């Protein structure tokens, strides 16, 4: 662990929890994505299956947990209880040209072709994509409320506090994953536009 | 080569 991991760790579960508190607070899921949630939940199952072969610490069993269970919270509030709420007729994103091509891939390009590995690259190749299905509903309906931006903006931040974390651990660990790597400078690319209009116009009262 | 990060 170094400061990086932790700081981006951090604001992952910010973002998760602004989210579900967003929700649960006002009763309704108007402006929000249940596909990406389907997708972002998807990545914690394919990747945490190591739960069952493997203990690193209290903490990382405990953060993976945690993210379960907020990631089919999210999903249960959007699908089930506050369903009244879900903008289907905007939320059109075919998720079908995200899955099975990085399905696909994760098949083809790995670090070895065992069961558990092949659902851990997935989980990687498939998160860097997760968020599109938002970020198109939002271009396509009016903006995006203050909180959904706070939400993307901790969200997006996660995965870039990452990509510092590997830059630490290839200088002092001599430690480097090129798949990590790759989908995570693909993941953080995907925000370049949200970060631009998140500091000139949302941190400046705009927008 | 166990998995270290979330
Ligand atoms: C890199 C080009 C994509 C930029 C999107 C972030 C900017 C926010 C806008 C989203 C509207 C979404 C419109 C739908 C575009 C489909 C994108 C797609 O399929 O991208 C494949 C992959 O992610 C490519 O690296
Ligand atoms: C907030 C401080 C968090 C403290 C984080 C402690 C990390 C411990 C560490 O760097 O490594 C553990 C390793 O297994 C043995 O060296
Ligand atoms: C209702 C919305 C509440 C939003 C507040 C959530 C609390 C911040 C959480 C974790 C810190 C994660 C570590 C990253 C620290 C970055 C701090 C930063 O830049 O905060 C400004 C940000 O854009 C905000 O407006
Ligand atoms: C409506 C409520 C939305 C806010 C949801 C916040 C989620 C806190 C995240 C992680 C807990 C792990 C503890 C480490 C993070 C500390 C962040 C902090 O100092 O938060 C104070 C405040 O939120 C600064 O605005
Ligand atoms: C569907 C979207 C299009 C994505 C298309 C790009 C995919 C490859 C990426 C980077 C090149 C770096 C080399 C990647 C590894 C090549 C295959 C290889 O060496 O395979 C042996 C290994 O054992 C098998 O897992
Ligand atoms: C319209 C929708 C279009 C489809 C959107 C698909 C999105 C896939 C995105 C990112 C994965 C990129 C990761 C590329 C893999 C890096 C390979 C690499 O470097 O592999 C070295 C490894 O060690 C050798 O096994
Ligand atoms: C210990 C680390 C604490 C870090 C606290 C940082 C607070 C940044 C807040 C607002 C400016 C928004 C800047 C845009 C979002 C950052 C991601 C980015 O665009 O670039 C990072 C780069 O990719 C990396 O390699
Ligand atoms: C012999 C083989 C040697 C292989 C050695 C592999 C070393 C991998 C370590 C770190 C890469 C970290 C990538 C950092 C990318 C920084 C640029 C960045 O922030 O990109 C995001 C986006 O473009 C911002 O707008
Ligand atoms: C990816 C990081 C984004 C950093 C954003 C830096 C802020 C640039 C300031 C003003 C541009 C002019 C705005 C005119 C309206």
């Amino acid at each position: 662990m170094n400061i990086f991991r932790l700081t981006g760790d951090l604001s992952h579960l910010a973002a998760i929890i602004i989210l579900l508190l967003k929700i649960w607070k006002s009763r309704s899921c108007a402006g929000i994505s249940g596909k990406s949630q389907l997708l972002f939940a998807l990545v914690f199952t394919t990747r945490y299956l190591d739960l069952f072969t493997s203990f690193i610490s209290l903490y990382n069993t405990s953060m993976k947990l945690i993210y379960i269970a907020c990631s089919y919270a999210t999903v249960y509030l959007i699908y089930m209880k506050f369903k009244a709420t879900y903008d289907g007729n905007h939320d059109t994103f075919r998720v079908e040209f995200l899955i099975v091509p990085v399905g696909g891939l994760s098949f083809l390009v790995n670090h070895d072709f065992s069961p558990l590995e092949i659902l851990w690259t997935f989980s990687i190749y498939l998160e860097s994509v997760a968020i599109l299905p938002q970020l198109f509903m939002i271009s396509k309906t009016g903006e995006a409320e203050t909180i959904t931006t706070h939400y993307l903006f901790f969200l997006g931040l996660y995965r870039a506090l990452y990509l510092v974390n590997w830059i630490w651990r290839y200088y002092f660990e001599g430690f480097f994953d090129l798949i990590a790597v790759v989908a995570g400078v693909v993941q953080t690319v995907l925000y370049c536009d949200f970060f631009y209009l998140y500091v000139t116009k949302v941190l400046k009262g705009k927008k | 080569a166990e998995k270290d990060e979330l």
